[PDB]
């Protein structure tokens, strides 16, 4: 009986080591491991015969639905096409933005002006909107 | 093309009447058994703890299976992709093919005890009737097959998709084909090629999917493993 | 007396798929640690 | 922009009479079914004001007496209880695209 | 208790620029965009342009893109518009208005200034 | 015998959970896991006991 338990503990110890070298030593993008709320820093403390982990996590709430587009383009020049970086392009519902479209973060509802910092140039696609007036990235 | 895997997640849960396994109401053995009655108490407790662990694993798995949000699922989903996996609104045709190919004995609970009893065919050969001789009890699965089918559809509803950043907050809610093109661009296929071959891609994809009807054969190792999981449970009882 | 009850099944929030060049997007407006 | 027109150019009614205004667009104003149609009102000596929006026929300016209707290129405004203080200019507004132009309007007055 | 306080009327000479302003009241001024409208006749009005008061971003009616500009003074809670090269055809009743969303994704003109004029 | 089998099933269940949170919920660049053809979307269905 003792030999069996010792082997299971050794395997469990390997799992703990992996979590120290993943869940604790770094933020992780994997989901799965760590507490289920994306991942943000986790901590570990001593427990009898083992380690006790605590995981801080992020829980989304109050979801709303919005209109969004796959990307935007220049209607005057089809090779000028953009798509958001780490976020989305949505129709604006905010009174401070004169532009019909706005950038948002993907973790939270937070519309903002579209600027070169939050977008990248991409190959053209048939689903991108054709913008015939005011786009600052590219200005032309 | 496709590959398949079978990951077992549970042991069938059983319990044992520790009085009836040994003897069957004869008074002399009951008195004799009292000297050893503490062995049965150890046996029952150990089995009970084993069954509790099996149900812990089910709940823990389902916690990751569930999603905060999903797409509705309708017939004709996936556009040009064939999608035989869609439920016959249900479980799925593919799951039912698996259940039909499996050689497992007829299910417990209803009608149960009256399928042991003379009010049924003389050709029944179920170990489930023998369960009521031996004092065995087969515990029902926790998961409930209707709820289980709902969980697999919830996973299908998270499709389209995983892309457009981590996908851990927002839900893209886009056509399935679009999520496929995204994944294909994610492996270094140029977008220009993808636009020119869209029907070709759907055709090759559907051929790979169509091969699943021949996938339920004894040379399919994942399929073989499913059959042996069933066999292992039957062997313990026999 | 103890009460027989169904096990609840929480349904995911449904988000309708849409045709054409734009789509519905679900985004949280609050969060908690 | 999308050209807007309205009719009748002016209407005169008895007190408490039902009345309507027809408004046509040269091209549909729906984008993703949003509609973007706003109706406005003006009287001499004051700025024009919002009455209703295509999904709000009460509030957003005035009471449920002013019912907006239609989709695509056709819209209308229906008031079942026209009264003397409803004597006004009325204007269809397009919020769908810049320049954000709007119709020449109509006039309503009690006979 | 929202109000816009338009500046008083003026008989500005042709060939000279003219500036018009509105002070916001009863709300935080920086959370909205100002819309400007021209009333060329009692039977006709046209949009002039829009100015964000938070980012300073603008759009204009194409006919005024080379004729006018707009500025803000957030410490005073006011906004301005100025138009170069005035002519007699530009006499109008001018109105400021505040952006709103009574309906999702639909700009509404909401509150209006009392009107001012130039000739 | 049952205790041994129960423990191996628990470990196997953890592996399935990992694949649901990796092979199914996201495209993966890892090779290894999932079928050997890079990775593109994968699916899971109910099977008896797993």
């Amino acid at each position: 009986q003792q030999l069996v338990r010792s082997e299971s503990a050794a395997l469990s110890a390997q799992l703990a080591k992996d979590k120290v070298n993943e869940c604790v030593k770094a933020q992780s993008k994997r989901s799965g491991f760590c507490g289920q709320g994306t991942h943000i820093v986790s901590f570990v403390v001593n427990a009898p015969n083992g380690l006790y982990f605590m995981h801080v996590g992020y829980y989304p709430s109050n979801h709303i639905e919005v209109v969004s587009a796959y990307g935007l383009c220049d209607a005057a020049n089809p090779t000028n096409c953009i798509a958001p970086v780490n976020g989305y392009f949505i129709k604006t519902n905010n009174t401070r933005i004169v532009d019909e479209w706005s950038y948002t973060g993907s973790s939270f509802y937070a519309p903002e002006p579209i600027t070169s910092l939050n977008t990248k140039y991409v190959a053209p696609q048939v689903t991108y909107q054709n913008i015939s007036t005011n786009l600052p990235p590219p200005l032309l | 093309g496709v590959t398949q895997e079978y990951i077992q997640t549970t042991i069938q849960k059983v319990t044992v009447d520790c009085k009836q396994y040994v003897c069957n109401g004869f008074q002399k053995c009951e008195q004799l058994l009292r000297e050893y009655g503490q062995f049965c108490s150890k046996i029952n407790q150990a089995l009970h703890g084993a069954n509790l662990r099996q149900d812990d694993s089910v709940r823990n798995l389902f916690a990751s299976v569930k999603s905060s949000q999903s797409s509705p699922i309708i017939p004709g989903f996936g556009g040009d992709f064939n999608l035989t996996l869609l439920e016959p609104v249900a479980r799925s045709a593919i799951e039912d093919l698996l259940f039909d190919k499996v050689t497992i004995a007829d299910p417990g609970y209803m009608q149960g005890y009256d399928d042991c009893m003379q009010q049924g065919p003389a050709s029944a050969r179920d170990l489930i009737c023998a369960q009521y001789v031996a004092g065995y009890k087969v515990l029902p699965p926790l998961m409930d097959v209707n709820m289980e089918a709902a969980y697999t559809s919830s996973l299908l509803g998270s499709i389209a998709g995983v892309g457009w950043t981590a996908g851990l907050s927002s839900f893209a809610a886009i056509p399935f084909a679009q999520s496929i093109f995204y994944r294909l661009n994610g492996v270094g296929i140029t977008q220009q090629v993808l636009s020119e071959n869209q029907k070709l891609i759907a055709n090759k994809f559907n051929q790979a999917l169509g091969a699943m009807q021949t996938g339920f054969t004894t040379t399919n190792e994942a399929f073989h493993k499913v059959q042996d999981a069933v066999n292992n449970n039957a062997q313990a009882l026999s | 007396e103890m009460r027989l009850a169904s096990i609840a099944f929480n349904h995911p929030i449904q988000v309708d798929q849409l045709n054409s060049s734009y789509f519905k997007l679900s985004i949280p407006t609050n969060f908690s640690f | 922009d999308i050209v807007l027109t309205q009719s009748p150019a002016s209407l005169a009614v008895s007190l408490g009479q039902r009345a309507t205004i027809s408004c046509r667009a040269s091209e549909s104003v729906d984008n993703y079914g949003i509609s973007f149609m706003n109706w406005f009102q003006q009287k001499p000596g004051q700025p024009p004001k919002l009455l209703i929006s295509a999904t709000s026929n009460q509030g957003s300016g005035v009471p449920a007496r002013f019912i907006g209707s239609g989709s695509g290129t056709d819209f209308s405004l229906n008031i079942h209880p026209v009264e003397e203080d409803d004597t006004a200019m009325y204007f269809c507004q397009q919020s769908k695209e810049v320049p954000r132009t709007f119709g020449g309007g109509t006039k309503l007055e009690i006979k | 208790q929202v109000q816009l306080q338009q500046s008083g009327p003026e008989l500005v000479r042709p060939g000279v620029s003219v500036k018009i302003s509105c002070k916001g009241s009863g709300y935080t001024f920086t959370d909205y965009a100002i819309h400007w409208v021209k009333q060329s006749h009692a039977k006709s009005l046209e949009w002039i342009g829009v100015f964000s008061t938070y980012y300073g971003n603008t759009n204009y009616n194409q006919k005024f893109k080379g004729r006018a500009t707009m500025t803000v003074d957030k410490s005073s809670s006011t906004a301005y518009m100025e138009l170069a090269r005035l002519t007699s055809e530009d006499s109008a009743i001018y109105y400021c208005a505040r952006k709103s969303y009574y309906v999702d994704y639909v700009d509404a003109m909401d509150y209006w200034g009392q009107g001012t004029s130039v000739t």
